[PDB]
């Protein structure tokens, strides 16, 4: 999944995750990058 | 009507009378599961039971069953066999037919397939049995070793 | 591509030139001697393996190995006894303990459930009922009386 | 109306692994689960067997915790057994 | 007559539960010191009215 | 005939003879374990009874 | 060993049409004899049934004469219905 | 039948039961005769009389 | 019979009894049931009297 061309979207992504259990992520991003996706994270409690 | 009717009935001695008693012998096997029962046991009647049959000259016990039951032919009635539900339930249905099952049974248990622990045989064997349990294979199985062709009436 | 699978003779006609691993394990079930749960046939000398016995646990031995998807090879306990532990060497004598040492796979057999063996071993769901009960010599029809 | 064994057998072994995939980590101790899962999407001839009963027991016996790929890719292709008893 | 089938109840888990294996072990131990029966005989024939 | 009949008094032992007469009705819990038996049993006299 | 249903499939459509091609322009009524000679060496979870039934209804309902491979190919897709009853 | 399929005869008059594992390697007329399985036993003796 | 011979219907399933007259004009399956001409009374009134 392409994070870079893009915060609903995250939860939809994370939803669907959560339904078919992968909880394993690989974060591939930049360092600005990481820390964004990281909030959205905890804001959603994922 | 009444002697077109005939019938019998169901002589019991129970077990608590069987430990009040001194004049019928009674005991287990060598090793077991049963013996280690009444060993074991914190239950009074049972103890007082495993007591008498523990330090009963000579010894009530028996190296198999075949042994205790014809022990039990041989003794004119004067010798009890603490056995197994099953095995007794077989020796009753095969000739010469001179033993029976008296009263209820003392504890209610079963047998099972063992496996090493972790061993991968474990839930597959087990779904197995549950399986063999619903479709009467077990039961028919019980059937044509037990009473199918059994020797007795 | 092209290789030579033999050759034509003017009289031999044709005539063809030239030209382990990966298998299932044996289990080894572990069984007592006991009617009618495994016993020898009326024959079983002139006959040899799984075909010596006869029995409700052997039927169930072959049941279950079919469910299960696996060769099984019957062998009687060595010693002749179910299980138990010395109070003394703490060592597993029996089918309990050809399990627990390894000597066997599986147990099929009479084997009570007790909680000392299901401590150290796996039970699976009881097969088969049952209690301790009293045999006696079944009693003199006697006479109905006065 | 039309029920083939084949397809009910493909549908079935998918299903299972699909299934299992949901359950990462754990699998070993969640196959026969989502086999009934599997047997009651794709139906069976025989509720109490099951889609794949051979399948079932095959995976039973080797799926370990996160094992579950190469598992499902050396358990589907056997044999199912029979189907009515 | 008698029944038409031969099973038991049980204490259920969901699976891969803790709680699974010491509950298991627990019947097992309640089984043999004689509890279970006493139980039934308390809540079945113990009261029992019919005589 | 009438004491004769008093020892006549069990005509329903099993289940089979239950299952072949249709003047005395019969059933199950509507769920259950029991049920679910029937249904999913395939053994003959069962079956009738499910049907 | 254990029989798979779907590999049973398989060889029942496959024996079928190598018995059918023994016979020519005749095919349409040897079409059942050939599903029995693949039912007997396939072997068949019932006998009544044999190995596929589909394909032997589909079959019998389409063979004509010199027919043959059109037929078996559009038949071997079919569903085998039940191997139980 | 073998005589049938391998042909040997031209056709079969005899009491050649009608079966379907016949019916698919062999024609069948219609039945001429019918008939079922059934059950041969010794008669009971209405002897044994006397006093 | 009409309905098949003229095309109006593809398969006629039903109490058609077999006769040689029919089975020139239509195809008959082999007979899935037996049955044949019977009388047919009042019932008499029940039991019976007598010395
Ligand atoms: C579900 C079936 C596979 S099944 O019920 O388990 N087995 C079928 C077989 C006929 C059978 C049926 C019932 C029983 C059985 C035996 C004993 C008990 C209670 C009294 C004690 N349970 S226990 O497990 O034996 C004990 C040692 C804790 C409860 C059930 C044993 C065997
Ligand atoms: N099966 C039991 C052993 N066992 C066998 C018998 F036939 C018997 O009468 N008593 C007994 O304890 C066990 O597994 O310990
Ligand atoms: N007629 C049958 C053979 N046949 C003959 C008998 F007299 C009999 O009792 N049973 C039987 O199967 C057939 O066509 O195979
Ligand atoms: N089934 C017969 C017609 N048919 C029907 C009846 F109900 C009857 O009693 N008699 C009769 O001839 C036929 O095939 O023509």
């Amino acid at each position: 999944i392409n994070v870079g061309n893009i915060d609903e979207t995250y939860r939809s992504l994370f939803q669907d995750l959560e339904l078919k259990g992968e909880r394993r992520v690989i974060l591939d991003c930049e360092r600005d990058k990481v820390n964004d996706i990281v909030d959205q994270v905890i804001t959603i409690g994922k | 009507a009444f002697l077109t009717v005939e019938r019998m009935v169901s002589p019991i001695e129970s077990a608590e009378d069987l430990s009040k008693q001194t004049e019928i012998a009674y005991g287990t096997l060598d090793s077991g599961s049963t013996k280690e029962f009444f060993r074991r046991s914190k239950i009074a009647v049972f103890d007082k039971m495993w007591t008498y049959m523990r330090s009963a000259e000579p010894s009530v016990f028996v190296r198999t069953t075949a042994e205790g039951v014809a022990r039990v032919r041989k003794s004119k009635g004067k010798y009890a066999y603490l056995l197994e539900s099953t095995m007794n339930e077989y020796i009753e249905q095969r000739k010469p037919c001179d033993t029976m099952k008296v009263g209820g049974n003392l504890d209610s248990k079963g047998y099972g397939i063992a496996t090493p622990k972790g061993s991968s045989l474990g839930t597959p064997v087990n779904l197995a049995v549950l399986k063999l349990s619903e479709q009467g294979v077990l039961d028919k199985l019980k059937n044509k070793w037990w009473y199918d062709k059994g020797e007795c009436g | 591509g092209p290789r030579k699978i033999g050759y034509w003779s003017e009289v031999d006609k044709m005539v063809v030139t030239l030209t382990s691993g990966l298998e299932q394990k044996t289990v080894v079930v572990t069984t007592i001697l006991e009617s009618p749960y495994v016993m020898m046939k009326k024959n079983h000398e002139m006959l040899e393996g799984n075909e010596r016995y006869e029995g409700y646990c052997v039927d169930l031995a072959a049941e279950i190995a079919k469910h299960c998807g696996f060769k099984y090879k019957l062998t009687i306990v060595g010693d002749g006894k179910y299980g138990a532990r010395d109070a003394d060497t703490k060592i597993w004598d029996g089918m309990v303990g050809e399990l627990v040492y390894g000597k066997a796979d599986i147990a099929i057999a009479p084997l009570t459930i007790t909680l000392v063996r299901e401590e150290v071993i796996d039970f699976s769901k009881p097969f088969m009922s049952l209690g301790i009960s009293i045999m006696i010599k079944k009693p003199q029809k006697s006479k109905p009386g006065v | 109306g039309p029920a083939d064994c084949c397809r009910m057998k493909e549908c079935c072994t998918d299903r299972v692994n699909e299934c299992l995939q949901r359950y990462s980590g754990r699998e070993d101790k969640f196959v026969s689960f989502c086999y009934q899962e599997a047997t009651v999407t794709c139906g069976s001839f025989n509720e109490i067997v099951g889609c794949c009963y051979g399948y079932q027991m095959c995976m039973i016996r080797v799926v370990k915790p996160n094992s579950l790929s190469g598992a499902h890719e050396a358990c589907k292709t056997v044999s199912c057994g029979n189907p009515c008893a």
